[PDB]
RNA sequence: UCGCACGCCCGGCGGCGACGACCCAUUCGAACGUCUGCCCUAUCAACUUUCGAUGGUAGUCGCCGUGCCUACCAUGGUGACCACGGGUGACGGGGAAUCAGGGUUCGAUUCCGGAGAGGGAGCCUGAGAAACGGCUACCACAUCCAAGGAAGGCAGCAGGCG
RNA sequence: GAAACUGCGAAUGGCUCAUUAAAUCAGUUAUGGUUCCUUUGGUCGCUCGUACUUGGAUAACUGUGGUAAUUCUAGAGCUAA
RNA sequence: UAACUUCGGGAUAAGGAUUGGCUCUAAGGGCUGGCAGCCGACUUAGAACUGGUGCGGACCAGGGGAAUCCGACUGUUUAAU
């Protein structure tokens, strides 16, 4: 269920090998008033890079976005958009970047088109350097 | 790196028409009623006041 | 570069120094110690610039190296030494303490003091720390390390160290009410009353402090340094008294205070 | 020589990188330290700051700890049987982390002996050891190890591999670096997770 | 081909000039700190033996 | 380990320094990252990927985070909101000239930051260098020579040829 | 008090703009993901185990030399931290 | 992997690298009662070691390129020049 890979896996501060004559689970509060989701605490995953389970902290900035693509394996890209100023002109002009963010586990109903608030963490690879802290479903979509 | 300013300015600036004679004979004067040296003389007087008024007409704006 | 800096330009330096454009190149850099660079003030600026002791760099040497200048109660023969905010310059020869106090622009005035007074210094503390055996520990602002203070002494307070013997003497708890002098930023050299305590999880919290006329200003907490009790100081101010006077009662001051003087 | 830099591989886009300095001092690694099993042997290595790293070439004993009873103890390394990285990492006889080795019984049958005064393993009982199991006891005492037999059964798994003569370890330290083959008993559900990816490797 | 010769004992030392090939069969072939007899020498080299501590070559 | 003094007890104790040391703070930094921002070109429309491209897991290496690299996996990642490719008589910026209000052009040039020492590559010592008024090769150029060998790096200050 | 061993510095400064087009750089932030000579402040009988001071080399120096030639060096004799 | 092209070709274009022995590893399936047991058959990829650099070791087994003339091509023809 868990264990498909080939080393162990489990939680490096978890010592689950008390003698006796339900595995408790590490998880943290990450601040900045977030909450921590529930199926965080009664979920059985683990993940390095999950900010309530894994040893990542969250700093920095704090942005928003809208998911694009979930084709990679618990990560997904989402897409900000922006406005740029031009001076000569007095007019606006549309800009946008994507970026890969890292999506925790928890984070388990997740579809294409909602809005994700994303922290900044330490570089967890090549082009990543963001973990999901909250969605919030798109207008309707809750059928 | 050298110790020094390099900080100058000119005093003066020319006018844009060089042949008019209404002009030439209007700095003539002034040139002749106080004993002046050249031109250029002349010029740095009007570049003078002209900041004066430069300034206080972005100072009336305010 | 290729490793650490040495040198200085003149005009690189900070601007509160207010060193000059023609006399040369180079800046003295301040050396290495328990002030930064942008923040200090060197002995080499003190005693050639501002109290005119020397005239040029090797008079101010022979100065220092005669071991007259003593710095917080500890002789000092670095020229380029960086001495900051709150120290106590002490040169006994010509029987003359100084403290370093902000006046109300961004400049260190000069500012003589009593010998009584120039027994201790105040100091704003950084750091709570726990040592190898279970050791209080705190840091100042000028990197004092002293072992065992008071268990009531918390991250931003301020305390009174004794010079002769490095102890807590006493203790300024940080809270609204208590007198404050601003050590950085727009503002710095102000005196006020602390006002407020916004606080921004993450990012810096902001305090809010009006002066003996009113006005009110926000900072950085940070550049917030108390200096005292309700609004009793706990050092003798400067002239000014930490009041900033705008640029228009500044002149109607200095041109009264003329036709005064003649 | 080797770099550990970001600037000679591609963009996110796909775009080549045109470098715009040559390869610098801190950017650079070492060749792999490859830790055998035999005879010690570390060299030291002086890296940046004036600090020094131990290269473990081959390396036989390190200390492992029994974490169901809180027993560390010095114990010879006999062999490396499974690695989750590479098979290749087996074949031949490596010590990287997290790699699962045989180490002895000896020192920690000793320290059970004399902490629970029970046979563990054992399918004759010489001078020596029938002693430290009948030794003349005041009853002051013998309560103690009475009352210690209450949680003297240890894992069934365990049991079957202190009788072979050799338990499953692994190891947490990273031995290149380190000098050192620090790790702890296998046990528990790790243990049964380990034990059918040995046997279904064998086939 | 000169030879230089040094006495610890005594801590003297003086420079040999030498011509002969049939003199030096004893040295050649031979590495340095190695013991040779030098009775070959000459008539006053009985009963010498000297270590070659290596010299220079024919460019220094 | 070193220097000034030089005393007090009944041989033993003594003050002030100098130097050096493991560790923790501090200072000066340095290095990796975050967000937003750049000229022309479509007669450059699709680009990147088992010769890492985008992610996962376990490790190696590194001062640390990380495809940095290795093994096993998944098929990802970017683009008309201009990717990718090309050009630049392109080091970037604080700034300069011209100017009603808008703008246009310049910034090799004394301050900050980058890079480089004829072209590449590899290292020693050192806290800090991939150093060049340090070393080792190869390429080009070039110096002295007994012809065996030795030595070199002015985009430092002058100065010389072109 | 020359010389030499030892320690430190020589990674700053000075010159130039060939490379370099999300690269450099600028403003803004992070290192809760790291190194840091030196300066300042702490620590420095916390350890339960010939000291009234232990060892042998090596420069500088004396002396014998090589090479057409270098800030080239060899063999011998001493003696320090 | 080019010119050219009737867009089908040219094309095995042209031009390079590898190839032995031995010891291993991984992947690729049936039958019975996401597991377990019992059976298998040939292949592909990767690695270490190793030989006087030797390996499609005999046999088998396309020289190539740039052009001109003619006939579109496949096919047939003077059994005995
Ligand atoms: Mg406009
Ligand atoms: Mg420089
Ligand atoms: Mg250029
Ligand atoms: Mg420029
Ligand atoms: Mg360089
Ligand atoms: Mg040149
Ligand atoms: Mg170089
Ligand atoms: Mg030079
Ligand atoms: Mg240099
Ligand atoms: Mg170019
Ligand atoms: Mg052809
Ligand atoms: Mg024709
Ligand atoms: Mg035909
Ligand atoms: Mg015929």
């Amino acid at each position: 269920d868990i264990q498909t890979e080939r080393a162990y896996q489990k939680q490096p501060t978890i010592f689950q090998n008390k003698k006796r004559v339900k595995l408790p689970r590490y998880y943290k509060n990450i601040g900045l008033g977030f909450k921590t989701p529930k199926e965080a605490i009664e979920g059985t995953y683990i993940d390095k890079k999950c900010p309530f389970t894994g040893n990542v902290s969250i700093r920095g900035r704090i942005l928003s976005g809208v998911v694009t693509k979930m084709k990679m394996q618990r990560t997904i890209v989402i897409r900000r958009d922006y406005l740029h100023y031009i001076r000569k002109y007095n007019r606006f002009e549309k800009r946008h970047k994507n970026m890969s963010v890292h999506l925790s586990p928890c984070f388990r109903d997740v579809q294409i088109g909602d809005i994700v608030t994303v922290g900044e963490c330490r570089p967890l690879s090549k082009t990543v350097r963001f973990n999901v802290l909250k969605v919030t479903k798109a207008a309707g979509t809750k059928k | 790196p050298v110790a020094r300013s390099w900080v100058c300015r000119k005093t003066y600036v020319t006018p844009r028409r060089p042949f008019e004679k209404s002009r030439l004979d209007q700095e003539l004067k002034l040139i002749g009623e106080y004993g002046l040296r050249n031109k250029r003389e002349v010029w740095r007087v009007k570049f003078t006041l002209a900041k004066i008024r430069k300034a206080a007409r972005e100072l009336l704006t305010l | 570069a290729r490793g650490p800096k040495k040198h200085l330009k003149r005009v690189a330096a900070p601007k509160h120094w207010m060193l000059d454009k023609l006399t040369g190149v180079f800046a003295p850099r301040p050396s290495t110690g328990p002030h930064k660079l942008r923040e200090c003030l060197p002995l080499i600026i003190f005693l050639r610039n501002r109290l005119k002791y020397a005239l040029t760099g090797d008079e101010v040497k022979k100065i220092c190296m005669q071991r007259f200048i003593k710095i917080d109660g500890k002789v000092r023969t670095d020229i380029t030494y960086p001495a900051g905010f709150m120290d106590v310059i002490s040169i006994d020869k010509t029987g003359e303490n100084f403290r370093l106090i902000y006046d109300t622009k961004g400049r260190f005035a000069v500012h003589r003091i009593t010998p009584e007074e120039a027994k201790y210094k105040l100091c704003k503390v950084r750091k709570i720390f726990v040592g190898t055996k279970g050791i209080p520990h705190l840091v100042t602002h000028d990197a004092r390390t002293i072992r065992y203070p008071d268990p009531l002494i918390k991250v931003n307070d301020t305390i009174q160290i004794d010079l002769e013997t490095g102890k807590i003497t006493d203790f300024i708890k940080f809270d609204t009410g208590n007198l404050c002098m601003v050590t950085g930023g727009a503002n710095l050299g102000r005196i006020g009353v602390i006002t407020n305590r916004e606080r921004h999880p993450g990012s810096f919290d902001v305090v809010h402090v009006k002066d003996a006329n009113g006005n009110s200003f926000a900072t950085r907490l940070s550049n917030i340094f108390v200096i005292g009790k309700g609004n009793k100081p706990w050092i003798s101010l400067p002239r000014g008294k930490g009041i900033r006077l705008t640029i228009a009662e500044e002149r109607d001051k200095r041109l009264a205070a003329k036709q005064s003087s003649g | 020589g080797i770099s550990r830099d970001n600037w000679h591989k591609r963009r996110k886009t796909g775009g080549k990188r045109k470098p715009y300095h040559k390869k610098r001092k801190y950017e650079l690694g070492r060749p792999a330290a490859n830790t055998k099993i035999g005879p010690r042997r570390i060299h030291t290595v002086r890296v940046r700051g004036g600090n020094k790293k131990y290269r473990a070439l081959r390396l036989d004993v390190g200390n492992f700890s029994w974490g169901s009873e809180c027993c560390t103890r010095k114990t010879r390394i006999i062999d490396v049987v499974y690695n989750a990285s590479n098979n290749e990492l087996v074949r031949t006889k490596t010590l990287v982390k997290n790699c699962i080795v045989l180490i002895d019984s000896t020192p920690y049958r000793q320290w059970y002996e004399s902490h629970y005064a029970l046979p563990l393993g054992r399918k004759k009982l010489t001078p020596e050891e029938e002693e430290i199991l009948n030794k003349k006891r005041s009853k002051k005492i013998q309560k103690k190890y009475d009352e210690r037999k209450k949680n003297a059964k240890i894992s069934s798994l365990l049991e079957e591999q202190f009788q072979q003569g050799k338990l499953l370890a692994c190891i947490a330290s990273r031995p290149g670096q380190c000098g050192r083959a620090d790790g702890y008993v296998l046990e528990g559900k790790e243990l049964e997770f380990y034990l059918r990816k040995i046997k279904a490797r064998k086939g | 081909m000169k030879l230089n010769i040094s006495f610890p004992a005594t801590g003297c030392q003086k420079l040999i000039e030498v011509d002969d090939e049939r003199k030096l069969r004893t040295f050649y072939e031979k590495r340095m700190a190695t013991e040779v007899a030098a009775d070959a020498l000459g008539e006053e080299w009985k009963g010498y033996v000297v270590r070659i501590s290596g010299g220079n070559d024919k460019q220094g």
